This record gives C-alpha cells, sequence and structure tokens, in this order.
C-alpha cells in the first residue's frame, strides 16, 4: 500500500531538511548538495490504514542533476518546492513544473513555498499564483517551524486514497521494556560529552 | 558486478543494462543506492550517446530507452554542431523512425505513453537546430502523414504542442535571441497549414484521443497567433457546444476558452464583440444543461471530490473571472444579456462558498475588481444589488484574524460593499449577531468572524449611524457575556467586545466617559490569570493609545487632570501581575502618550514620572553594582538590568528624539555597566572556556550589552539634534564598544556593535571624520578575518559587516583614502568576496559597495590616487563581476552584475580614465584603453572558456562594448552569452540582433 | 420506525509542552526528535509509570519509555531550563534503543516543575 | 444611550 512521491525545486530550497523533519525529527542547518536522488520511506498512520510514502529527494543544482526527468517515471504525486526569500526559486518553478508534468501527465502536485519563518521574505503571497492555472495545490510553509509541514502528505493522501475526510491518527504506543555494569562505564561517557555540549538554538521557545 | 555497463571497451550488455534500470526503478535500500550511482555514471558518459540506437532497438525495458533518449537530448542540446553532418543526419532518422515503430504498434502506443513523449520531445530538440534551413518538408510531411493514421495524427499533435512550447513559452533564456526570432518566423510562416489540419480534426471528428491531443496543442497556439484565427473562422462555435459536453474534452476546452477570453480585441469591432460574447452565451448554456444548473450546491461537490470535480470548479472559477474582468461591458449594457450576466456571477457567488483557500482567494480577487468597478463607474451598481447581497454573507462568514494579506485583501472588498448599500450590511450583522445569541450558530469560531467582519467596516458609516450601530453590537455582546457561564467562554466575548472598540476609534474619541471605562476595564484585565487575557489588554491599550493619543494629554472637561497622569500614578499596580514583556508593551504605549505633550517643560516630566521605578531600581543596582562587582553573576540581577534596558528602548521607541532627557540620566552610568559587563564575560570565557558563550550567566550578560546597544540605536536614529549626537553621545560609546570588540575573541563579538555603528555612521557619520576611521580601524580587519574563510560561519556578523562598509562609502569615504595602501587592498578583496556569496543579504551589498566606490573614485577626478586604483584594481573589478555572471551559480545577482559591468566598460568607451591601464612593455606605446580592453577580454574570455571561437568572443565583445549605453539591450546580449558558453558551435552572427 | 491507541490502560499524572533531543555521538551533536505533549501515564494495572511523548500534527511517537528509578537528571551547560538523562530502553522507533536525551521546556519552572513530577514517578516505579 | 452602555461594560465580570 505505497505512493512514488518525487520532491523537485530549486538548490537550497528545502527539499532534503523538509524529508529529514518527518523521519528523524531533527532540523539540518547545514547546506550538503543532494547528489542525484536519495530514495526514503516514509510512513503515516491514518484512520485508512498506514500509507507509506517513496520520497525520491532529487538534486536542484544543475551540476548534480543526474538522471533529472528519468527520476519521474511511474510517479503518482509530487511536491514542487520554492524558497519564499527567493524570487529566483519561485522564478524557476513553471521550469520544473514543465519537467514533470511531461513525464507524469496526470497527478496530484502540490506547491510549497519553504522558510516562511524567516522574516526578510521576498515572494510575497500576491505575487504567488502559478498554482491557479495548472490546478496545483499550495501552501506556505516552513520546515524550522513545522508551520503547515504536514499538510502536503495529508493533501496527497486524500487524493491518493480518494477520501477527502481522511486524517492522521495517533499510533498505538505499545508498552515499553522495563530494565549491567558492564556498559555502565561507556554510557557515563557518552552522557559526559553530551552534558557539556550545548543545546542547538537556545533562544527558541521550545 | 552492476559496473560492467560502465566499462566501454567491450560492447554494452544490453541485458545487464535493462537489469541495472529496473533495480533502480524497483529495487530498495543499497541495491537501489548503488545501481543509481551507475546510471549517473552511465549517462554523464560523454560517449555513452553512441550506445543510444543500440538501446533504442534491443532493449526491452521502456525506462531504459528513455535514458537512452536523455542521453541524446543532452548531445542534441550541447554539442549536436561538434558532430560531424553524418551523425547528425543519422540521428535525426532512428529517431523519427522510433517514432513511427511505436505509433504502428496500437499494443505501444496504448501502454508506453512516457515513452513516445520522450522521443517526440527528443525530436523537438534537433528541429530546434536543424528546422526549417535543413528540414524545410518537415511540415508539409507532417500534413501528409497525418491523414495516412489515427494513431500518428494524434503523435503528431503533440510534437507541434512541444514545438509551440519550446519556441514561445520557453524559448527566453533557454536560446540566443536570434535563435528565438528565427524559430517564431518559422512557425508563423507555416502555422496556415498547421491550422487547417487542426481545425479538420476538431470538425471531422471522432477519436477522444485524438480530440484531447488538439486540443492540447490549440492552448498553447493561442498564447501567440492572430486574432483572426479564433475570429474569422468557426473554431469559437465549436470550443463552445460541441466540447463543452464531453467530459474528457471539457477540462481542456474551457481552458482554451480561458486564453481566448483574456485578449484586449479591437474595442471598435462590432463582429468580434458578438463573437465575445456568443461563446461565452453558450458556455454557460452548456455548463447549466451537461454539467450543473445555477442553484447547484458547488460547495458539497468540491468536498466530495468525485473524479475530476475540483479540477474543473478550479477551470470554471478561473474562466468565469477571466472573461468578466475582461468583457462584462459587454452584457451590461444590453437587456437580453442580462440574465447571462447575472447567471454567470451566481455561479460565481456557488463558488466563492467552497471551502478551499487559494480557490477562494481567486474569487476574492475578482469581486474586488467587481465592487470597486461599481464604486466608481456610474448607473452600474444597480445591476448587481442582488448579486452584492449574497456577498456580503459570503465575506462576512468566511472572515479570517488581523495570513494577514488576506484579511486586508477581504475588508477592501467588505468596505467597498457596505459603502454600495449601508442599510443591508447592518442589518446582515445584526441579524448574525441574534441568530449568535440565541445559541442556533453559536460558536468560538463563528461569534469571532462575525466580530472581525464587524470591525473592519470602520469608518465607513457616517458618525450618527455608526453610534446607533455600535451601541446595538456592544449592547448585545455584553448581554452574551452575561448569558455565558463558563470561564472560557466569557473570555472568548470579552476579547471581541475589546476588539471591536479598538476599531471604532471615531467613537471613542467622542466619547470621552466611555473610553475612560474600556481603559479602566482593560486595567482590570491585566491583573487576570486566564490565558491570553493579559496580552489581548495590553494590545488592545497600546492599539487605542495609537489613535486616541490626543484624549489622554488634553484636560477633558468632567475631570480635574490629563488622564495620562492618572496611568502613571497607578502604573505599578496596573502592571503588577504583567510579565516583563506586557510591562514594556504598556510603558511603550505611554510613551506614544507623552510624546503628544508640546510643552518642553509638561513633556519632560511626565517622562521623569513614568520612568521612576526603573530609575529607582536602575540607581539602586548601579550603587550595588560596583560596590560588588560579582553581582552581575546572579541571575535575578541580570534580569532585573536587562528589564530597566528594555522598559527604557521601549519608551525610546515611541518617543525618539524626545528621550534624550532620559537617557542623559543614565548614559554615563549605562556605558560603564557595559565596560563592567563586557570584563565579566572575558574573565569567564578564560575561566571556562568557549562553551562559556553558551551558558546562561554569560547568555544573560551580553543580552545586557545587546539591549544597550539597542537602545543607543534608537535614539541616535531618530534623534534630531545631530549636534548632542556628537558632542556628547559618539565619544563615550565608541571609547567603551570598539577596544571591546576588538579585543574579543570572535565568538565573544556581538555582531551588534557593528549594527550600532551602521547607525551612527548613517546619521552623524558626515560629521566625524576621525570617528569613522576609528570604527574601520577596529573593526574591519578583525571581522573581515571572521569570515574570509568560508561562506557560512558567523552568518550575522557577515551581513553587518558590509552593511557597514556600505553606509561608510556612502557618507564618509574619505575614511577609505587614510587606509594604508595594504589595508585599502584587504578593502577591495572584501568587495569581490561578496560578489561571491550566495547570500543575497551579502551579495547585493557588495556589488552596490563596488558600483558606489567606481563613483566615488571617477568624481575624485584626474589624480594620483583616482589613477592608482585604475592601475591596481579596474581590470579585478571587470574579472571578478565576470566570473560571478557567467559561473552559473549566483544567477540571483545577474541584474546588478551586469548593471556594475556596464558601468566599468562605459568608464574606458568614454575616456574619464586618464592613464593607462598596461604596462609600457606589454603593449606598443599609443595604445588607446580601448583596444587594451579588448585585448584583455578577449584573452581572459579564451582561457576561462577554451571552446568558444575567437570569432564568437570578438563579436560578444563589439556588442557588448558598443552597448554599454543600453542597459536592458547589453544584459540581453550577456544573456545570449550565457546561453552560448553552455554549448558547442554558437552562432556568432547572434551578437548583432540590435 | 426503524432508524438509520494504546492509552485506555493508563492514567495522566503531568502534562507538560516540550521539545526533545537525542545525542548522536558519532558526530558529537545534538538532534530534535520531536515537539508537542510530554506526559506521564500511570498503567492502572501494573501501576507502572512511562514517558509518552508525541509529535505534534502527525502525532507520531518520539519517547516511549519507562521512568525507571535508576535514571539520573542532569543539566545542561546551556540551558537552566532543560535536563540531561541517559536512557536504555525506549522503543518510540520500535527496537528497544538505547539513548542520550536532553528535554527542553518554555522556562525553567516548568523543567523544575518536571523534575518534581518525575521523581514522584520513581517512587510509584519501586512500589 | 451611552452612559448607559458605559455602566454595562464597567461590570464584566468572570
Ligand atoms: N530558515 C529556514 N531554513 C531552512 C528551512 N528549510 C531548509 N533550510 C535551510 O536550507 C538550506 C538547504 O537545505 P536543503 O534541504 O539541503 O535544500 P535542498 O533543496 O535539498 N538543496 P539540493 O536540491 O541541492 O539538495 C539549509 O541550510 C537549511 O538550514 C526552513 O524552513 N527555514
Ligand atoms: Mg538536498
Amino acid at each position: 500500500v505505497q505512493f512514488k512521491l518525487v520532491l523537485v525545486g530549486d538548490g537550497g530550497t528545502g527539499k532534503t531538511t523538509f524529508v529529514k523533519r518527518h523521519l528523524t525529527g531533527e532540523f539540518e542547518k547545514k547546506y550538503v548538495a543532494t547528489l542525484g536522488v536519495e530514495v526514503h520511506p516514509l510512513v503515516f498512520h491514518t484512520n485508512r490504514g498506514p500509507i507509506k510514502f517513496n520520497v525520491w529527494d532529487t538534486a536542484g543544482q544543475e551540476k548534480f542533476g543526474g538522471l533529472r526527468d528519468g527520476y519521474y517515471i511511474q510517479a503518482q504525486c509530487a511536491i514542487i518546492m520554492f524558497d519564499v526569500t527567493s524570487r529566483v526559486t519561485y522564478k524557476n518553478v513553471p521550469n520544473w513544473h514543465r519537467d514533470l508534468v511531461r513525464v507524469c501527465e496526470n497527478i496530484p502536485i502540490v506547491l510549497c513555498g519553504n522558510k516562511v519563518d524567516i522574516k526578510d521574505r521576498k515572494v510575497k503571497a500576491k505575487s504567488i499564483v502559478f498554482h491557479r492555472k495548472k490546478n496545483l495545490q499550495y501552501y506556505d510553509i516552513s520546515a524550522k517551524s513545522n508551520y503547515n509541514f504536514e499538510k502536503p502528505f495529508l493533501w496527497l493522501a486524500r487524493k491518493l486514497i480518494g477520501d477527502p475526510n481522511l486524517e492522521f491518527v495517533a499510533m498505538p504506543a505499545l508498552a515499553p521494556p522495563e530494565v549491567d555494569p558492564a556498559l555502565a562505564a561507556q554510557y557515563e561517557h557518552d552522557l559526559e560529552v553530551a552534558q557539556t555540549t550545548a543545546l542547538p538554538d537556545e533562544d527558541d521557545d521550545l | 558486478s552492476m559496473e560492467g555497463i560502465l566499462d566501454f571497451s567491450n560492447d554494452l550488455d544490453i541485458a545487464l543494462l535493462d537489469q541495472v534500470v529496473s533495480t533502480f526503478y524497483q529495487g530498495s535500500g543499497v541495491q537501489q543506492k548503488q545501481a543509481q550511482e551507475i546510471l549517473t555514471k552511465f549517462q554523464d558518459n560523454p560517449d555513452a550517446w553512441q550506445k543510444a540506437d543500440q538501446i533504442l532497438q534491443f532493449s526491452t525495458n521502456p525506462q531504459s530507452k528513455f535514458i537512452a533518449l536523455s542521453i541524446l537530448d543532452k548531445l542534441i542540446t550541447r554539442k549536436w554542431k561538434l558532430l560531424p553532418n553524418d551523425h547528425r543526419i543519422g540521428i535525426r532518422n532512428f529517431v523519427v523512425g522510433m517514432i513511427i515503430s511505436m505509433c504502428q504498434d496500437d499494443e505501444v502506443f496504448k501502454t508506453q505513453k512516457n515513452l513516445i513523449n520522450k522521443s517526440d520531445l527528443t525530436l523537438v530538440q534537433i528541429l530546434k537546430q536543424e528546422w526549417p534551413q535543413n528540414w524545410p518538408e518537415f511540415i508539409p510531411e507532417l500534413i501528409g502523414s497525418s491523414s495516412s493514421s489515427v494513431n500518428v495524427c494524434e503523435n503528431n499533435m503533440i510534437v507541434l504542442k512541444l514545438l509551440s512550447e519550446e519556441v514561445f513559452d520557453f524559448s527566453a533564456e533557454q536560446m540566443t535571441q536570434a535563435k528565438a526570432l528565427h524559430l517564431k518566423n518559422s512557425m508563423s510562416k507555416e502555422f496556415e497549414q498547421i491550422f487547417k489540419l487542426c481545425f479538420q480534426v476538431l470538425e471531422q471528428g471522432s477519436s477522444s484521443s485524438l480530440i484531447v491531443a488538439t486540443l492540447e496543442s490549440l492552448l498553447r497556439y493561442l498564447h501567440w497567433i492572430p486574432y483572426r484565427y479564433i475570429y474569422e473562422t468557426n473554431i469559437l462555435e465549436l470550443l463552445s457546444t460541441k466540447f463543452m459536453t464531453s467530459p474528457d474534452t471539457r477540462a481542456i476546452t474551457l481552458k482554451c476558452l480561458t486564453e481566448v477570453s483574456n485578449l484586449k480585441i479591437p474595442q471598435d469591432n462590432d463582429l468580434i464583440k458578438r463573437q465575445t460574447v456568443l461563446f461565452f452565451q453558450n458556455t454557460l448554456q452548456q455548463i447549466a444543461t451537461s454539467v450543473m444548473p445555477v442553484t447547484a450546491d458547488l460547495k458539497a461537490t468540491y468536498a466530495n471530490a468525485n473524479g475530476n470535480d475540483q479540477s474543473f470548479l478550479q477551470d470554471l472559477a478561473m474562466f468565469l473571472t477571466t472573461y468578466l474582468a475582461r468583457n462584462r461591458a459587454l452584457l451590461e449594457s444590453d437587456e437580453s444579456l442580462r440574465e447571462l450576466l447575472l447567471n454567470a456571477h451566481q455561479y460565481l457567488i456557488q463558488l466563492s462558498k467552497i471551502e478551499e483557500r487559494e480557490l477562494f482567494k481567486t474569487t476574492l480577487d475578482y469581486w474586488h475588481n467587481l465592487v470597486a468597478d461599481l464604486f466608481y463607474e456610474p448607473l452600474k451598481k444597480h445591476i448587481y444589488e442582488e448579486i452584492c447581497s449574497q456577498l456580503r454573507l459570503v465575506i462576512i462568514e468566511n472572515m479570517v484574524r488581523p495570513t494577514i494579506q488576506l484579511y486586508k485583501s477581504e475588508r477592501e472588498v467588505l468596505v467597498y460593499l457596505t459603502h454600495l448599500n449601508v442599510i443591508d450590511t447592518e442589518e446582515i450583522m445584526i441579524s448574525k449577531l441574534a441568530r449568535q445569541i440565541d445559541g442556533s450558530e453559536w460558536s468560538w469560531h463563528n461569534i469571532n468572524t462575525l466580530s472581525w467582519a464587524i470591525g473592519s467596516i470602520s469608518g465607513t458609516m457616517s458618525e450618527d449611524t455608526e453610534k446607533r450601530f455600535v451601541v446595538t453590537v456592544i449592547k448585545d455582546l455584553l448581554g452574551l457575556c452575561e448569558q455565558k457561564r463558563g470561564k472560557d467562554n466569557k473570555a472568548v466575548v470579552a476579547s471581541d467586545i475589546m476588539y471591536v472598540v479598538g476599531q471604532y476609534p471615531r467613537f471613542l474619541k467622542a466619547h470621552w466617559n466611555f473610553l475612560r471605562t474600556v481603559i479602566l476595564k482593560l486595567f482590570e484585565f491585566m491583573h487576570e490569570t486566564h490565558e491570553g487575557v493579559q496580552d489581548m489588554a495590553c494590545d488592545t491599550f497600546i492599539k487605542i493609545v495609537q489613535k486616541c493619543k490626543y484624549h489622554f494629554v488634553i484636560q477633558q472637561p468632567r475631570e480635574s487632570e490629563p488622564f495620562i497622569q492618572t496611568i502613571i500614578r497607578d502604573i505599578q499596580k496596573t502592571t503588577a501581575d504583567l510579565q516583563p514583556q506586557q510591562v514594556h508593551t504598556f510603558y511603550k504605549a505611554c510613551g506614544i502618550i507623552i510624546s503628544e505633550e508640546r510643552s518642553v517643560a509638561e513633556r519632560n516630566r511626565l517622562l521623569s514620572d513614568l520612568m521612576q521605578l526603573p530609575n529607582m531600581a536602575w540607581d539602586t543596582i548601579v550603587e550595588q553594582s560596583t560596590a560588588n562587582p560579582t553581582l552581575l553573576l546572579d541571575s535575578e540581577t541580570v534580569k532585573i538590568i536587562a528589564n530597566i534596558i528594555k522598559t527604557n528602548v521601549a519608551v525610546c521607541t515611541s518617543m525618539g528624539a524626545d528621550f534624550y532627557p532620559q537617557l542623559g540620566h543614565i548614559y554615563y552610568n549605562m556605558l560603564q555597566l557595559y565596560r563592567a559587563v563586557s570584563s565579566m564575560i572575558s574573565a569567564q570565557v578564560a575561566a571556562e572556556g568557549l562553551i562559556a558563550t553558551k551558558t546562561p550567566k554569560v547568555r544573560g550578560l551580553r543580552t545586557i550589552k545587546k539591549e544597550i546597544l539597542k537602545l543607543v540605536e534608537t535614539y541616535i536614529s531618530k534623534a534630531r539634534n545631530l549636534d548632542d549626537v556628537v558632542k556628547v553621545l559618539v565619544e563615550p560609546l565608541l571609547n567603551a564598544v570598539l577596544e571591546d570588540y576588538m579585543n574579543n575573541v570572535p565568538d565573544a563579538r556581538d555582531a551588534e556593535v557593528l549594527n550600532c555603528m551602521t547607525t551612527v555612521v548613517e546619521k552623524v557619520g558626515h560629521m566625524i571624520p576621525q570617528g569613522v576611521i576609528l570604527i574601520l580601524q577596529s573593526v574591519f580587519e578583525c571581522t573581515l578575518d571572521m569570515i574570509n574563510k568560508d561562506f557560512t560561519e558567523y552568518p550575522e556578523h557577515r551581513v553587518e559587516f558590509y552593511k557597514l562598509l556600505k553606509v561608510i562609502n556612502e557618507k564618509s569615504f574619505a575614511a577609505f583614502l587614510e587606509l594604508p595602501p595594504a589595508a585599502f587592498k584587504l578593502f577591495v578583496d572584501a568587495i569581490c568576496w561578496a560578489f561571491k556569496h550566495n547570500n543575497r543579504d551579502v551579495e547585493v551589498n557588495g556589488l552596490q559597495i563596488a558600483l558606489d566606490l567606481v563613483k566615488n573614485i571617477e568624481r575624485m577626478g584626474n589624480v594620483p590616487f583616482a589613477n592608482e586604483f585604475h592601475k591596481n584594481y579596474f581590470f579585478i573589478f571587470v574579472s571578478e563581476t565576470f566570473f560571478v555572471l557567467t559561473d552559473s551559480d549566483h544567477k540571483s545577482g545577474f541584474s546588478k552584475q551586469a548593471l556594475l559591468l556596464m558601468k566599468l566598460i562605459s568608464l574606458v568607451y568614454d575616456n574619464k580614465i586618464s592613464v593607462p591601464l598596461y604596462q609600457e612593455a606589454e603593449v606598443p606605446q599609443g595604445t588607446s584603453n580601448q583596444v587594451y580592453l579588448s585585448q584583455y577580454l578577449a584573452n581572459m574570455l579564451s582561457n576561462a572558456f577554451p571552446h568558444l571561437t575567437s570569432e564568437q568572443i570578438a563579436s560578444f565583445l563589439s556588442a557588448l562594448t558598443k552597448q554599454c549605453k543600453d542597459l536592458v539591450v547589453f544584459k540581453g546580449t550577456l544573456r545570449d552569452f550565457l546561453v552560448q558558453i553552455k554549448e558547442v558551435g554558437g552562432d556568432p552572427t547572434d551578437y548583432l540582433f540590435a | 420506525f426503524e432508524p438509520v491507541t494504546m492509552e485506555e490502560d493508563e492514567e495522566v499524572l503531568y502534562k507538560v509542552r516540550a521539545k526533545l533531543f537525542r545525542f548522536d555521538a558519532d558526530a558529537k551533536e545534538w538532534k530534535e526528535r520531536g515537539t508537542g505533549d510530554c506526559k506521564f501515564l500511570k498503567n492502572k494495572k501494573t501501576n507502572k509509570v512511562r514517558i509518552l511523548m508525541r509529535r505534534d500534527k502527525t502525532l507520531k511517537i518520539c519517547a516511549n519509555h519507562i521512568i525507571a528509578p535508576e535514571y539520573t537528571l542532569k543539566p545542561n551547560v546551556g540551558s537552566d531550563r532543560s535536563w540531561v538523562y541517559a536512557c536504555t530502553a525506549d522503543i518510540a522507533e520500535g527496537e528497544a534503543e538505547a539513548f542520550t536525551f536532553a528535554i527542553r521546556f518554555g522556562s525553567k519552572e516548568n523543567a523544575d516543575k518536571f523534575k518534581e513530577e518525575f521523581e514522584k514517578a520513581q517512587e510509584i516505579n519501586k512500589k | 444611550m451611552i452612559d448607559i452602555l458605559s455602566s454595562e461594560l464597567s461590570h464584566m465580570d468572570f
């Protein structure tokens, strides 16, 4: 019960960071360009059973393009990403979509303006209208604050399954084990290092 | 084991290929990842294209044939002209034959759409290279073969579709201006033949797949073809009747009519008008009979999401709004078209009720166009009185909290609607409010939505009608607050009552006793413990103070004194249970009031009373702080101090220049504190390490330094007496912050120091030459060393560093002349360093500084320093600019790079550089800079782009140099150059476009 | 006329908003694991207490382990509103891995109140 | 009309 999702957009828009938030829950600060494509399975628990997205995270930089539109074959849904702090990334949306719908004749697609958390937003909502004629769904999102970060997947699920009344549900919490001085040494070693490493984003509200 | 196909010495194993490909698209985990790196290395092999016809023939995997075509597309695009004429015509063949091979096979033609489309696109890449000059019979042959089969005819529509896109829709910034114009003309010369075939297929029928492919290509034509192909023919009749009945063609046909509808038709033509009315009339008729009546609940249809309803409704919304925004004037005059006009809008009413934000923003943008038209244009509003009535209900029911962009759009439309009919709007809101009291439509979402709508139409009614209206609203809401018994339910109503009164300041101005009651009640809420109530009380408080600041400063008739004084008296009792932030907002609001007092003596006295608490705490701390310096390690003490400063920043924000008297009371001790705090941090970093900068104690200490700096910024930026700033404030400041910043370790340097200095120079920098010089000496070199190692580390310091050099270069450029030769050399290294930043906050500053630097050197005239600058750094700035222009990683800043480069070239074209830019040895004595500039640039581009011919470079530079006075053309020439450096065999005649 | 989760066996002792971190020793760096409501669940059957924290919106579990009497809360160098401690059996991702957790709150009050209800729970896990 | 409205507002309790 799985679907193939392709994730495309200019380099730096935050495609990989977005996917890592849904996998590990972490927020990667550094920008390590993706080489070609990274495939990650992503599972969501819904009231219609566990849905599984095969997320194909593609490379935005042209030098690391890889197979390019070869990655789009047999894709059943897609997310086009851009940075609201970078006009040139929204300028390139019609290009990504062009390459996308030439391979994928008819699939549900989401347009995402990432990094709305940043104050100095350059791409105003008044300008974002490309999605209207191309029947795309749009969402203001941010990977750093998780603003609307669940929306794109929820919308695609409602589409692929064909149920608009589909919601995400809490997964069952199995009872945990109630639990050695052979490893009591090396554990405290890992704790001394952890304890003296300052937590990131200490100015954040949480 | 899979790395066999990577070996090109022996023949390619097709069977192995189809395995490595299948493992990629169908595999998982490591095996898929390994296969990925192999397919990448395979297609990226420059000789891979040679093994294309093999795959296209022998392979049984559609994915393999797809990747094979990708390798060709990469060849046809970049190295096509480099191929012998034999291979070129050879590739053209087995790509055409391959297409025909798949069209004759009904099995393949159905089950491998993805592979045929890729072949079609590959064919168009050849056309863009060869057609029509070396393939003049393409279209006549295409039309002939379109009668031999249906499958072939359909695929040809796909080829023409893609051909239209690549030439008209995506040609810009992909091909040169010359090549684009050339291809555009070629299609225009032979479209009459294409339209002939297209129209025949549409009229004769009848294969569904063939019709859609034909209509989908038609959509691309309407972007550029002349109007006569639409009106002088009977094609609009077909689109607006025949193809609106079947769902499969309906979706695309509606998009075709949307493009036609969005044309500025010959307004004086009385035949095109009827043609424009005719197809619209038919379209709405077909929808009403073949899809859904006008009374249909489109909200529920969209929600159910059956088949392509959501797509069709979106397209219908795009169609109606587009047409009516251009042509509704045609339907307003004639009476026989009135029903058609209102039915069209009634469909938009039903669409507006759909719960879908992005769709709602679409219809809303049209309503805004309409009501604004009815607000200005005579004899129009009486037509849409019924449409406007429903629209009021729709917007009131779907009002959002004041994204923010959406609200303002709604308010603006709702204000217009209230102006067109005040009575109707008022009646609807009272009715909505009566159904809120009886509990029929009672909820937290609906009471708030109604309140927001009631507050948005403020200032639209007469002051009298508004009074009668506001009272009725506040009465009903107060009666509603008594009705509820839940402590949470009462919180929701109380907020709305306070939001509404906050929106009607005119009402508050007229009635003091009522205004007094509100404020006194807000003070009672500032003691309430329930979540959000305190923030709501402070927000409404300052919100009202901004709009009624005049009624708090004057003496009200029924009062003994100005109400501002009464607030300050009980300010402690009022702000007792508030959080530190909520107190700052309160003090800030008070500052807005005090600023209105125009009497100097009275204004200063109110300031002394307001700042009474913080000044007493301050004097106490400052006394105890110097007596026992270890008190700064106490968290509670650091907190108190920070809040005292924040309270000062808050008030200073409101009062600006009128805050100077308070600043002076604390200024000298505040900078003494800045010095003690700085020492405490340094003692901590030395006794604990760099980790100490992360500890709560130090972070609190750094807060004091940053809030102290923030206060000074806030004042100086808003100061009026600049003489006082220089004489009194600048000297102690610089002697307190600069040396501390310089002698701190990088990880202990506050970037706010740079930002503070930026404010100082921006305001009084023209009056402090020794001051600006002292700033550079202290912050320039040490800050540059923090950021000249990479593009990531110290991002805060990075942006503030170039902001500071920017304003310095603007205001006090003299400071850079005093820099030693070696120091000025680092200054230039820093500017070019900013060019290479992908970061836009730095890239833009970098370019601007360079541009302003040249203008500065220019207006020095013919002098030793100006000439030495050109000898030293001219060609440096030219090459560094060219680098970021062509490296294809700084496209974000193309416009400014061009402007800079154009300024550099123009200096030579105008002989504004007296001295020669070259050595007496490397060029014969007598040569002009103009000539040597073309020699330097010619040699530079050859080594940087060895695949360009000498003729390309010569033509580009020739055109680039005699276009350095026309930026739009200059830019076009650069963009042409950027296209040709990504291929081989670029046509050097393309630079003669202008 | 004829007309037309595994948290049921448990009781909430304490609830607080928090952000959860985990330590990656292989890189010496903290990493968020989830953000949302952290709960103390006492099984009415076994009278044992566990930590169950879910991520907002997705409602995916990011913490699920017993509050053993063995575990010890330590302060972090970079804050006063956070606790660090070692866990030897957490099943938020399936198998009972071992993690070095760090949890942070809105204020020092919630962190101190957390440690109160945290040690309260450990006494229950002894009984 | 307003003097009453002032009195009504001043009695908002929870
Ligand atoms: N402020 C902010 N930064 C973000 C956000 N999302 C990602 N970033 C930042 O964007 C940068 C690049 O993220 P990344 O995921 O690698 O982008 P990418 O689309 O995968 N690039 P590529 O296509 O080359 O692989 C990172 O430094 C990251 O911190 C966000 O939501 N807010
Ligand atoms: Mg990436």
